[PDB]
RNA sequence: UACCCAUGUCGAAGACAACAAAG
RNA sequence: UUGAUGUCACGGAACCUUUGUUGUCUUCGACAUGGGUA
């Protein structure tokens, strides 16, 4: 019954008081949307009891200057809630209750006489409407770019009457944050607002951390790393705190503890893949491996196995690392055969072409060997020999009976991709050859391998 | 040296264009800027303004032109001329500095390696590569390079989407500018080619210029050698008139002129036939205007008179939108971005070889709108239509391309039944539908038709309360049917022909399901290829590869018209043919009522001039347009997902209650949701035969006076429908085969069209008067799979417990008052119309009616049938006939008094006023602030009119108005008079004193069309009426032989004889400037009232010069220095008068004279304040409901916020008429004669309410008695007097019906309670000795009527209905019970209402009349009004003896 | 500043209230 | 108003959901005007 609610609302209120205001537009918005969606509430034919009354307080409430006050304030009230809410809540909650706070902010934010705190609380719960997207595949979510940009639309009205706001300079470099990891780039003026922000403190929010983390990177500087490190570890995000500390220590040369850093975070790590500290893990081990440290060959090997323990885009660049850390031949086989879900096994490692490297491992296991040489470890570049697939896929479709002739250069790239086939060295002559493919592999014909065909000299058989 | 090869492009269809981007971000990492690379781009003169003209990149042309060449390389085997070409190279290592890298296949001819990169010569394909500026490819730009203002100035940006195959809903959308091929066709550029490149090169470059067939998203060929003054003016004269509630009305209206400038000469008039129609009369009027600006000479061409009418109408729906605090607009919170396409930067090429076989097939036809169409084009600058249809700048309909390849490429994939699931960028797509749409050409048409849109209103209705959902109210701008578009389609391929799919999609366009539009649901965009012709040209073939190049594979004018000589009619015959998936449904609907589709703003320019008409639609015959009458898609669509949501249950929950999110219930999955688009579309139903609209006027009935209520008079335009000749509405929908397929998705649909066919669902609006009312439904064309499902005496009366004893020597009066009881039952939540509520009655109960009176229920359209007005009895269809509406009212009241209730209809905004009599009231002048007045101390007369002085002469202007003081001498002794100069017969005695003029005017008149004691005894012949007030002189004495009491006796041309004794005006003297009282607003809105009430008067005199100066001036408001009489409380006026004996306005208005619980649940603002400031907010309605919610009558008959739950049907006489008189043609006993009636005159609520004392209340609900005067007035005698009646201006002459004529009706209800229809049955047949009143003068003794249940039908499930009649009884004892309940056995208004419904019995005639204005009127020598005024209806006990049935008046 | 009334005429309502697009 | 050995943008239906509908007896009698005399 919206229409008691009202009279409630109204049957005791303060015009100088900010709670009973903030009551009365809640009830109001409340009893509005109600009326929006035809919902069964809308079956209530009554109206309020004291009109007199009523009426005068009705428009007393409806003045400018009150009204645009305490929407200010009730959408403030019910994003603080949210804040402390959003673990209980679902996802459909969350998400409804993040829509209802923009659409009782959006109908004011329009003029120029709004307030910075309606304009704050619309980026805000822009922001964290647009971080419920789950990124799923390779394709970032149209929607959360949106999210961002509308949030520092909002922050940008803000900055320019105010350069140092305190509040609208980190949702603004929140947001920007978020593009960069959509794949976005960065805002126009992303080094001055960061800059702006080397005068300031934490407000104890995790993705301040990482923010000044950005700035050491840029300016090379390390005048916030004594800062960071000299944290509460008794918060629930342990392990986001840890992996930042491990960031801190290794641009101050402390290279011990960065791996116990690093083991609390990857032995205390959350379930959901979906979590922003798996995006941070897998960039944590490529910018030890880009500034050529050699520590990510311990940690990536230890994340693997938790990995493994417990759809992401980031998750076959984790088998990869783990697969190029490893220096065990015999222990990168298992790395492989998890994604597929004389042996010869394969694996193609996309990370490695990107560099320009021979992404395409060939592991070869002949028992008879000894355990020194038992396995070997054959590396090429199959780049080349995917461009002739699609060629000829593309070919077989397009022109039938006309593609044999790509057929042929396809299975001659074959051998000359991987000419440790027809080696006796490499594979003893007369023996079967079992054939389990990575990737496109298990549509290209690997028995038909022409140098001479290598059915000719040796068996295949193959396992999906 | 070089040389320069001039080129010039020709766009055959609207090309498409990019926007200017900054200089910074045109990059590759701009997704816009990369997206529009294939577009035209835009120039800016300077950077900062918008200025600027179009052009084309010369790097899009080279692309063109290599792919050309590749393509001809491939058909040629790779060899030009005598050289053999190379497969060139399109590899580099820096692929950084490209902007864009190919994505698509190289074609391949040659098996060798690409030319050197350092070689002597390179091969032909290799020069126009530029490996060799050899060849420079020039920007094309418009010829002369002229400038715009911006972008806009030649093109405007379209949305266009992208749709999900699998929900059919658009996934995202991106925007681009489309520049119309008419206004700009021509690009010129340069192409410089070096004089070391060989011949095959050149030829080369000429070959794959006269191949390229599209370029910049458009067909092209390619060669080589007053309103806004008139809103001012509107707006103007709308907020002068203070009329500014009427803007929107009268912009949409005026939107609605544009069809054609001949709509302004047939705007309608008044109900009197003169230009005083309260929309185009306003003002010069709007009608004036509108008039003058049809007749202007530019606005002659039709189009600038459409574009004025546009202009308008959005000048005034902005302006209205400013009333209501602005244009805002809701924004989607997310989603409502661009999405553009980014491509896959990839290494390598890939070389494809696709074979010499190309073989290029085209299909010329015609498509034609079958249904009206909805291509959705919104224009940011029209805010005033929703909906809006694509259009070319011409105004002519477009057929866009991207929407017909769209279609095309959802039929392919409903063919293969395979969707494409593929995302934009990266290599083409490789899929059989991909692969088709790649070869395919569509052109882009236009329609020679190009008449404005018609624009169809539409809402969302709430289903519990059964209204208009919260903000659910918008216009939609559809394309009328029967446009004819050019069709031309063509697929180049290597097959021997069109592909299968492609023929069977074109098979299923040829018989007419080609579904190509948006609001398919609402059956919008069925069109049908119509004269069809293919033909296969064989590229491969160097002949026929030559005369194609020549003529530019025909694509021009020219070349079309050259081809299409050789096209071969039909078209193949598909090999592999599957049946279409949407299956056709026949509807054949028959209706025995009225039915109305409202249209309220085709009626506001309609020459019929009523407040509704019905819905026509528009069908385009060639360059005609044709109106014909439909029922709207939407509206049938809405009734049948009703009917199909309040059967089923999902979950245990209705369908009507659920949400629809993440929802699988079959509403969703057979009429769609908001996610997905749905598996039924329904069309416009028309009617078999052309029915004339007919108009049925209405009123409503103030419960308290009786008589009809203020600002409540109104008629509808209805398609007429009877029994004797029913409406035939036929059409079909289509439904899908896979939902036809399903056994479950036909029993919902049957079980909802049976519903529909037992008269449950009725058609369009006003359903509760009888209009709407379904008598069959079929269905064909289903195979019977939904056709299938589609297929006790009444105890008497008991007899009344009522005994009114009546006297032969008592004379009663005509109506007594009910008063009701102090408790009304009320319930904030009413019975939901979402379902068929368990422990409820729904079904029909079927009446018969039989007239105990002669009955009067007038046809009121024509006003002459025998000035005097002549009505006939109402008919529809040469059949006799009640409306359901004065029935539905009839029974309405007697349910409001049986089931204590509010006053459903009552003013309650009246204020009333009464008449002072010849003490309290003091002298004043209003003080220059104009909030105060100052009390005078004492008054004298001055005589003006007589000839002892000269006053008139003396004074000035401003004396005489009372502006500035004036010195008069005063004399006390009693005499008090006030002469200006002392008269030479008198000169002792006089005082001088200094005061203000109180002069009004000779108003005291007494008028009369015969002559009196006065007129007679006057000497001589009567002076004319004088044209000036100041010059009226006393012309005689009514006591001549004391001479005093001087008059002025006149005559009027029109032989009115006048007689005005008023010869001294009032001289206020001795101002206290220290007695100043304050002037509350309550005391202005009181002296508001009285002014109006003085200048709106009736009987008024009709000469003016004998009014008073607020009647004869026109005075509206109080204004400072005027001298008035006032009545004062210790610091505020009371009562303000502007003469000495005026009028007594009421502090309150009539609605707080009644109980607080007795007002309408839903009425009006009756407490001291505005209410306006609220109007922008939904918590103003919660001021105008009563806080306990709504009483049974509001609960059953509904409210404007909830729909009634009883419909009332139309009442047909089962006999030959018995009339009252014979006709005047023997051989037609069909008309009944004429009999003329008295004088109806309006009630006078100041009769039952004596004056302003707090005691007297609203008596109660008026009833008329049941007598037999109707029989004085067939002998034409008046009832009162026994006189004869003499026909006047103001009396009618009606055709009644007599006593003993039987009419049938049927009533409707759903979800009703037991002690609901257990009530409303006893309203219905009331008891034996009770009767009804109907119709015209039931004062008079007219309309005595007397209802018998004769059957009730129950409806127990949607197969299954059942008889009602054993649980009549029971029903009854229910609804006594709830009585009882509600008031524990003191029910004494039930015994007052049966007294009132009592009717005479065998031998008792009761004498029942209105008293006469005078005793000396009435022959009979009764007592008049005056005498019973002071008599036995004295004010102190008057009420009391009007709230008492059957109380006599007279004791003759 | 205390009393006294006099005249006999005349049509009224002609749309109103809500929704004015929202998802 | 582009560079050029690489543009499948004819690579993308402004698409999907919504009842111009709810409420109202072509009805009906006492009013209108402002003074006059002492
Ligand atoms: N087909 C669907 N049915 C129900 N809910 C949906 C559907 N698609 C999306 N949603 C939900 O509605 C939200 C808003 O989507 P809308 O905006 O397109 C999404 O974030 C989902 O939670
Ligand atoms: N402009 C809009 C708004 C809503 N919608 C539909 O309505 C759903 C609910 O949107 P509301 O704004 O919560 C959307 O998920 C979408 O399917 C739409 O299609 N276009
Ligand atoms: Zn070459
Ligand atoms: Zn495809
Ligand atoms: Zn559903
Ligand atoms: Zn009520």
């Amino acid at each position: 019954n919206p229409i008691r609610d009202i009279q409630d609302r109204l049957k005791t209120a303060k015009f100088d008081n900010k709670d009973d205001m903030m009551n009365l537009a809640s009830s109001l918005y409340k009893y509005e949307k109600q009326l929006m969606d035809s919902s069964e509430a809308t079956l209530c034919q009554q109206g309020l009891s004291n009109r007199p009354n009523s009426f005068s307080q009705l428009s007393q409430f409806r003045d400018s200057d009150i009204q645009s006050k305490a929407g200010g304030q009730t959408g403030k009230f019910w994003q603080n809630e949210y804040e402390a809410c959003k673990n209980f809540q679902t996802h459909k909650e969350r998400r409804e209750t993040l829509e209802q706070i923009i659409r009782f902010l959006q109908n004011g934010a329009e003029e120029k006489d709004a307030d910075d705190l309606l304009l704050k609380t619309l980026a805000r719960a822009y922001f964290h409407r647009g971080l419920l997207y789950r990124p799923k595949g390779f394709s970032v979510p149209a929607r959360k770019v949106e999210a961002m940009k509308k949030a520092i639309a909002y922050c940008e009205i803000i900055l320019d009457k105010n350069e140092e706001e305190s509040e609208a300079l980190r949702i603004w470099l929140y947001a920007a944050m978020e593009l960069r990891r959509c794949g976005e780039e960065y805002p126009e003026n992303f080094a001055e607002k960061l800059f702006y922000l080397a005068n300031d403190g934490f407000i104890s929010e995790l993705y301040d951390i990482r923010l000044f983390l950005e700035y050491t990177e840029r300016e090379e500087d390390n005048n916030f790393l004594d800062m960071i490190l000299q944290e509460n570890q008794d918060r629930e995000r342990l392990f986001e705190l840890c992996l930042y500390k491990a960031r801190a220590c290794f641009h101050l040369n402390q290279l011990n503890d960065v791996r116990i850093y690093g083991e609390s975070a990857i032995d205390n790590a959350p379930g959901a893949f979906a979590d922003p500290f798996w995006d941070e893990l897998v960039e944590f081990i490529r910018m030890l491996r880009n500034k050529k440290s050699e520590l990510w060959k311990e940690i990536a090997i230890k994340a693997w196995d938790k990995c493994r323990e417990k759809y992401w885009a980031r998750q076959r660049e984790l088998y990869d690392l783990a697969f190029m850390a490893q220096d065990g031949i015999e222990k990168k086989t298992r790395i492989a055969d998890s994604l597929k879900s004389i042996a010869v096994h394969f694996y193609l490692n996309e990370l490695e072409s990107h560099e320009g490297g021979k992404g395409g491992h060939a592991l070869i296991y002949d028992p008879q060997k000894a355990e020194k040489d038992q396995w070997q470890d054959k590396s090429f570049d199959y780049k080349e020999l995917h461009r002739k697939f699609l060629e000829w896929q593309e070919n077989y479709i397009l022109n039938e009976e006309g593609s044999a002739d790509f057929l042929v250069t396809l299975c001659r790239e074959i051998e000359k991709a991987m000419p440790f086939l027809f080696k006796s060295e490499v594979i003893p002559e007369d023996r079967p050859v079992l054939w389990i493919p990575h990737g496109f592999l298990h549509r290209l014909p690997l028995h038909a391998a022409m140098k001479e065909i290598f059915w000719e000299r040796h068996a295949s058989r193959y396992l999906p | 040296m070089t040389t320069t090869m001039k080129i010039s492009i020709e766009f055959l269809e609207p090309f498409r264009m990019t926007k200017w981007q900054e200089s910074t971000r045109r990059n590759k990492n701009n997704k816009e800027f990369v997206r529009g690379q294939a577009f035209a781009r835009w120039h800016r003169n300077k950077k900062d303004n918008t200025k600027g003209r179009p052009y084309i990149t010369g790097t899009l042309l080279r692309s063109a032109v290599i792919r050309s060449a590749e393509n001809l390389l491939t058909l040629s085997d790779g060899k030009i001329s005598e050289k053999t070409c190379c497969p060139g190279k399109f590899d580099t290592e820096d692929k950084d500095r490209l902007l864009q890298l190919r994505q698509r296949s190289t074609l391949r001819w040659t098996d060798k390696n690409p030319c050197p990169d350092n070689a002597e010569t390179y091969c032909p394909f290799c020069e126009l590569l530029g490996r060799s500026f050899r060849i420079h490819f020039g920007n094309l730009s418009l010829p002369g390079k002229p400038d715009f203002d911006g972008p806009k100035a030649i093109g405007s940006q379209r949305v266009l989407n992208r749709v999900d195959f699998k929900s059919g809903k658009a996934h995202d959308f991106f925007k681009a500018y489309e520049v119309d091929h008419t206004r700009f066709p021509r690009f010129e550029g340069e192409i410089t080619i070096d004089n070391k490149v060989s011949a095959e090169a050149r030829k080369l470059l000429c070959d794959s210029l006269k191949f390229t067939d599209r370029l910049c998203g458009a067909l092209c060929v390619i060669r080589f050698d007053l309103a806004e003054k008139t809103a001012e003016q509107i707006i103007s004269i709308l907020d002068d008139n203070k009329k500014t509630e009427y803007t929107r009305l009268l912009a949409d209206a005026i939107r609605s002129l544009r069809r054609s400038s001949k709509l302004v000469a047939g705007l309608p008039k008044d109900h009197d036939g003169k230009d005083d129609h309260y929309l185009w009369d306003i003002g010069v009027t709007i009608r004036q205007i509108l008039t003058t600006s049809a007749d202007t000479k530019e606005l002659k061409n039709a189009g600038k008179w459409r574009e004025f009418c546009e202009k308008l109408g959005e000048a005034l729906y902005l302006k209205s939108k400013d009333m209501s605090g602005g244009l805002k607009i809701t924004r989607r919170i997310l989603g409502d971005a661009e999405f553009h396409g980014k491509p896959d930067r990839l290494e390598k090429s890939r070389s494809v070889s696709i074979g010499s076989v190309l073989k290029e097939t085209v299909v010329c036809g015609e498509l034609v709108a079958k249904t009206p169409f909805f291509f959705g084009a919104i224009d940011e600058d029209a805010k005033q239509t929703d909906l809006q249809v694509l259009l070319t700048p011409d105004n002519k309909y477009r057929l866009p391309r991207s929407a017909v390849r769209g279609i095309l490429r959802r039929d392919l994939q409903t063919y293969f039944d395979s969707p494409c699931n593929a995302e934009l960028g990266g290599r083409p797509c490789m899929c059989k539908t991909c692969r088709i749409m790649r070869g395919i050409t569509v052109m882009d048409a236009r329609s020679e038709y190009n008449a404005p849109p018609e624009i169809r209103h539409r809402t969302r209705i709430n289903p519990f309360t059964g209204t208009v959902a919260e903000g659910a109210l918008f216009n939609m701008e559809v394309a009328p049917e029967g446009i004819v578009f050019p069709f031309q389609l063509r697929y180049r391929g290597s097959e021997d022909g069109l592909p299968d799919a492609l023929k069977t999609v074109l098979k299923w366009w040829a018989e007419g399901q080609a579904f190509m539009s948006g609001a398919a649901s609402t059956g919008k965009g069925r069109f049908r290829m119509e004269n069809a012709k293919y033909e296969t040209l064989d590229l491969s073939d160097e002949n026929q590869r030559n005369d194609y190049l020549k003529n530019w594979g025909w694509r021009d004018e020219k070349g079309l018209e050259e081809l299409k000589k050789r096209l071969n009619s039909g078209l193949p015959e598909p090999g592999n043919y599957r049946d279409p998936k949407w299956h056709e449904i026949n509807v054949s609907i028959e209706m025995a009522s009225p039915f109305i589709n409202g249209d309220p703003i085709r009626a506001a320019v309609d020459k019929r001039g009523t407040d509704v008409v019905t819905f026509v639609k528009y069908k385009a015959e060639g360059e005609e347009a044709k109106p014909v009458c439909a029922y709207k898609a939407e509206s049938f669509r809405g009734v049948i997902r009703s009917a199909v949501a309040r059967i089923h249950m999902e979950d245990g929950v209705p369908l009507t209650e659920l949400t629809h999110s993440d929802c699988e219930c079959l509403l969703c999955q057979i009429f769609g949701s908001e996610y997905e688009a749905g598996k039924i579309r329904f069309e416009d139903l028309v009617f078999e035969s052309d029915p004339e609209p007919v108009t049925f006027d209405h009123v409503a009935i103030d419960r308290f006076t009786g008589g009809a209520a203020d600002k409540k008079k109104f008629d509808d335009s209805p398609l007429p429908g009877s029994p004797a000749r029913p409406l035939m509405l036929k059409g079909s929908f289509w439904i899908r085969r896979d939902v036809l397929e399903d056994e479950e998705y036909c029993k919902a649909l049957g079980k909802a069209l049976a519903d529909v066919n037992n008269g449950l669902y009725p058609l369009g609006g006003k359903s509760a008067i009888g209009y709407g009312q379904v008598k069959s439904l079929g269905i064909k064309g289903d195979d019977k799979r939904i056709s299938r499902l589609m297929n006790v005496a009444v105890p008497e009366k008991p007899k009344t417990d009522a005994e009114v004893r009546i006297e032969a020597e008592k004379v009663y009066y005509p109506h007594y008052f009910v008063e009701p009881h102090k408790k009304v039952e009320r319930e904030e939540k009413p019975c939901g119309h979402q379902k068929f509520h368990e422990g409820r009655l729904t079904g029909k109960i079927r009446c018969k009616l039989i007239t105990k009176t002669p009955l009067i229920v007038p046809d009121t359209s024509n006003d002459d049938f025998f000035y005097h007005k002549s009505y006939a009895f109402f008919r529809l269809h040469k059949q006799i006939m009640i409306p359901g509406s004065e029935l539905r009212g009839m029974v309405s009241s007697v349910y409001e008094t049986v089931t204590n209730s509010c006053f459903r209809i009552f003013d309650e905004t009246k204020r009333l006023s009464w008449r002072m009599d010849a003490q309290d009231f003091l002298p004043g002048r209003v003080t220059a602030d104009g909030k105060h007045i100052q009390k005078f101390s004492e008054t004298a007369r001055v005589p003006f009119y007589d000839k002892t002085q000269k006053h008139f002469d003396i004074l000035d202007e401003q004396e005489i108005a009372g502006e500035k003081p004036v010195r008069m001498w005063v004399k006390r002794f009693r005499y008090q008079k006030a002469f200006q100069e002392i008269p030479e017969n008198d000169p002792d005695g006089w005082e001088c004193k200094e005061g203000y003029l109180h002069v009004v005017g000779p108003s005291k008149v007494e008028f009369s069309d015969k002559k009196g004691d006065v007129i007679n005894n006057f000497q001589g012949t009567l002076p004319s009426v004088p044209n000036d007030w100041k010059t009226i002189r006393t012309n005689d004495f009514k006591n001549r032989k004391r001479k005093n009491e001087p008059v002025f006796c006149c005559e009027d041309d029109k032989g009115n004889y006048y007689t005005m004794a008023k010869y001294c005006e009032t001289f206020f003297f001795d101002l206290k400037e220290n007695e100043e009282y304050e002037i509350p607003e309550k005391a202005r809105i009181k002296y508001k009232e009285l002014l109006r009430v003085y200048n709106n008067n009736p009987q008024a005199v009709p000469e003016s010069v004998f009014q008073s100066r607020v009647a004869r001036e026109n005075v509206e408001k109080l204004k400072s220095g005027d001298l008035v009489y006032f009545k004062h409380n210790e610091k505020y006026v009371e009562d303000i008068v502007p003469v000495r004996i005026s009028r007594t306005v009421d502090d309150r208005m009539i609605g707080k004279r009644m109980s607080a619980d007795l007002r309408p649940c839903h009425g009006d603002w009756v407490e001291d304040g505005d209410l306006s400031a609220l109007n922008a907010y939904p918590e103003k309605r919660l001021l105008l409901r009563h806080p306990k919610g709504l009483c049974p009558a509001c609960r059953l008959f509904g409210t404007g916020s909830y729909k009634g739950r009883v419909r009332f049907g139309f009442a047909s006489l089962e006999n030959d008429p018995e009339w009252l008189i014979p006709g005047k043609n023997p051989g037609d006993p069909f008309h009944g004669g004429p009999v003329m009636l008295s004088l109806l005159e309006r009630p006078r609520p100041t009769w039952s309410i004596p004056g302003s004392d707090n005691k007297f209340k609203v008596p109660g609900r008026k009833f008329y008695v049941h007598h037999h005067a109707w029989k004085t007035i067939k002998d034409g005698n008046h009832p009162t007097t026994g006189k004869a009646i003499e026909q006047s201006p103001n009396n009618r002459t009606v055709e009644a019906l007599a006593g003993g004529n039987s009419f049938s009706f049927e009533i409707a209800f759903e979800n009703l309670k037991e002690w609901e229809l257990g009530l409303l049955i006893h309203s219905l047949q009331l008891e034996k000795g009770l009767a009804h009143k109907l119709g015209m003068a039931k004062s008079m003794g007219f309309g005595s009527v007397e209802i018998d249940v004769e059957s009730v039908r129950l409806r127990k499930d949607w197969k299954q209905w059942r008889n009602g009649n054993s649980e009549i009884p029971n029903w009854l004892g229910k609804g006594f019970a709830k009585l009882k309940e509600w008031f524990r056995d003191e029910l004494d208004f039930i015994e007052n209402l049966k007294k009132l419904l009592w009717f005479p019995e065998g031998d008792q005639a009761p004498r029942v009349c209105y008293p006469m204005l005078r005793k000396k009127d009435d022959p009979n020598g009764n007592s008049g009004y005056e005498e019973l005024k002071d008599g036995e209806f004295k004010k102190e006990d008057r009420q009391k003896k009007l709230t008492t049935p059957w109380t006599p008046w007279a004791s003759s």
